């Protein structure tokens, strides 16, 4: 669970994020729908091609939550308490699919940040999403 | 485990780039860090208290060549997968009893690694591509409990 | 899928004594109570709002006996499931694209199902000899994703 | 989540359990044994034959504690707590392993209360394991 040093490493990664958590959301969701796509039956209503806005103004939207979470760690269920009734009862969200965003956004992270994605981290980073994965399938849990 | 021609390329050429010698300890070494259960598959590694323990532990090291050669020797025998990997499943499954989730855990800790370093041309065709690959490693390997 | 001869009675035996028109829709209502994601599979049925309104449901009802049908078919090709499933997985992955991971859910549900209707029966090894089999139909149907 | 109706559900099925908590708990293991051949890997000490009294007296260590996580529902975390410590430091359990012991353990209820195993029930007792199983694995979670 998260310890002391991993909150402190998440929002130590966080900050090196800055300006691009955004950016680096949409990243996550375009890795997500080719490496797994099964996911892709969750945005019927989407263009998935590469440079899709629908993807961009949606890879914002995850970023921001992510945020608040951060911002809120000692307190998530609380914070994402919204997004869990969206995501459980209006979707039905299917349980695996949180581990490969968790997954691809690892993936990302990784792929941005040579210095700061160390073996600490990146354990840290697997336990932050995982608990937020956790809050977000809650309806069900 | 197609793989189309434009995946396959994606595939061969970073793996060109592969260094056979550091990456598979990063990728043992990150799935005893993170998904620690694990560790009570090497005890007899020695020191693994902490992650500096872990990564600096050359039994990690040795072992982790081992396993990419396995993913090499994999990456060549695509559309051979059981047989290719026929003896370590026997090894994975009869004698160590390892649960098969782990082989997609360290599959995807070895995707992160090569995202890791690569950074920019770990781009999401060439991760698809190596999802796949992996995808079958795991299922290759999981092969003796079915 | 070998099953040895004495698990090979242990199940087919009970089967014998299996309502083909009952525990299809005892099963598949159950997944969609116990794991609701479920229902976005099946939204079409009509009504499932509830664990009520889920288990009277004719059409879960009626998919339940097909369902049952093609675990009897596989009862009846263990050592081809991969034929015999060909069919179906096409069907649950490239049009439906549904998680493997729920068949092997369908299959837990379905031996919770015959513990229910057979109690002090279910014993141990027939469950072991049933968890076996049904560790087989969700590979055979998951077989088209790699 | 455990709504009321599911707090009630539980405690409801617990109820007619009673006096054979301990041997459902020796069942449930034995089951998991058998179906699930390499959980057998955390118990080399053990004779995991039929009638083995270290069986035996582990289905009573097991039901004990379910017992004491039905009776502090609202407050498991805290109850459970040693319990994490052995299970996630000491042993390192695989938390796949988790959902084979919840797995075996609604078989044997499914198996000995054809009454009360209706579906509701059997949603609400699925959803206690999984958080009794998310606060085993905390240490790690
Ligand atoms: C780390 C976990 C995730 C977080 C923080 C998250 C965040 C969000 C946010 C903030 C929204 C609302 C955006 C808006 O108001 O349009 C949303 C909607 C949505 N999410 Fe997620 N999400 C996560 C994981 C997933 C997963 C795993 C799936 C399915 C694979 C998914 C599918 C959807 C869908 C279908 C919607 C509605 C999209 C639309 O209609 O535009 N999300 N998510
Ligand atoms: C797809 C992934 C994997 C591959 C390709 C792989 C490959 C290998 C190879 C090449 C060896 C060397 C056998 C020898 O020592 O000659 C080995 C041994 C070993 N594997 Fe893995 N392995 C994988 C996953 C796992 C995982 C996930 C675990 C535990 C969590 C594990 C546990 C072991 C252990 C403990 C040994 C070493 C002791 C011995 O066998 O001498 N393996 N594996
Ligand atoms: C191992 C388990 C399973 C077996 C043996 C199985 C078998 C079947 C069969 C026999 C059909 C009839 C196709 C037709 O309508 O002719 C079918 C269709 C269907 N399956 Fe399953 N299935 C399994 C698991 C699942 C699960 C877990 C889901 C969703 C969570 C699912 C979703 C569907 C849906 C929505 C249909 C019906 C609509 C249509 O295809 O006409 N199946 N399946
Ligand atoms: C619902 C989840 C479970 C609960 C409530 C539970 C409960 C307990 C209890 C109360 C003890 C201590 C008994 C004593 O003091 O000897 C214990 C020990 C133990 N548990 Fe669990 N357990 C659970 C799941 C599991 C799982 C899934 C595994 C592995 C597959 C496991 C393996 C062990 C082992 C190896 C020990 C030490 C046994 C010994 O040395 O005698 N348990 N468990």
């Amino acid at each position: 669970v998260l310890s002391p040093a991993d909150k402190t490493n998440v929002k130590a990664a966080w900050g090196k994020v800055g300006a691009h958590a955004g950016e680096y959301g949409a990243e996550a969701l375009e890795r997500m729908f080719l490496s797994f796509p099964t996911t892709k039956t969750y945005f019927p209503h989407f263009d998935l091609s590469h440079g899709s806005s629908q993807v961009k103004g949606h890879g914002k939207k995850v970023a921001d939550a992510l945020t608040n979470a951060v911002a809120h760690v000692d307190d998530m269920p609380n914070a994402l308490s919204a997004l869990s009734d969206l995501h459980a009862h209006k979707l039905r969200v299917d349980p695996v699919n949180f581990k490969l965003l968790s997954h691809c956004l690892l993936v990302t992270l990784a792929a941005h940040l040579p210095a700061e994605f160390t073996p600490a981290v990146h354990a840290s980073l697997d336990k932050f999403l995982a608990s937020v994965s956790t809050v977000l399938t809650s309806k069900y849990r | 485990v197609h793989l189309t021609p434009e995946e396959k390329s994606a595939v061969t050429a970073l793996w060109g780039k592969v260094n056979v010698d550091e990456v598979g300890g990063e990728a043992l070494g990150r799935l005893l860090v993170v998904y620690p259960w694990t560790q009570r598959f090497f005890e007899s590694f020695g020191d693994l208290s902490t992650p500096d323990a872990v990564m600096g532990n050359p039994k990690v090291k040795a072992h982790g060549k081992k396993v990419l050669g396995a993913f090499s020797d994999g990456l060549a025998h695509l559309d051979n997968l059981k047989g290719t990997f026929a003896t370590l499943s026997e090894l994975h499954c009869d004698k160590l009893h390892v649960d098969p989730e782990n082989f997609r855990l360290l599959g995807n800790v070895l995707v992160c690694v090569l995202a890791h370093h690569f950074g920019k041309e770990f781009t999401p065709p060439v991760q698809a591509a190596y999802q796949k690959v992996v995808a079958g490693v795991a299922n290759a390997l999981a092969h003796k409990y079915h």
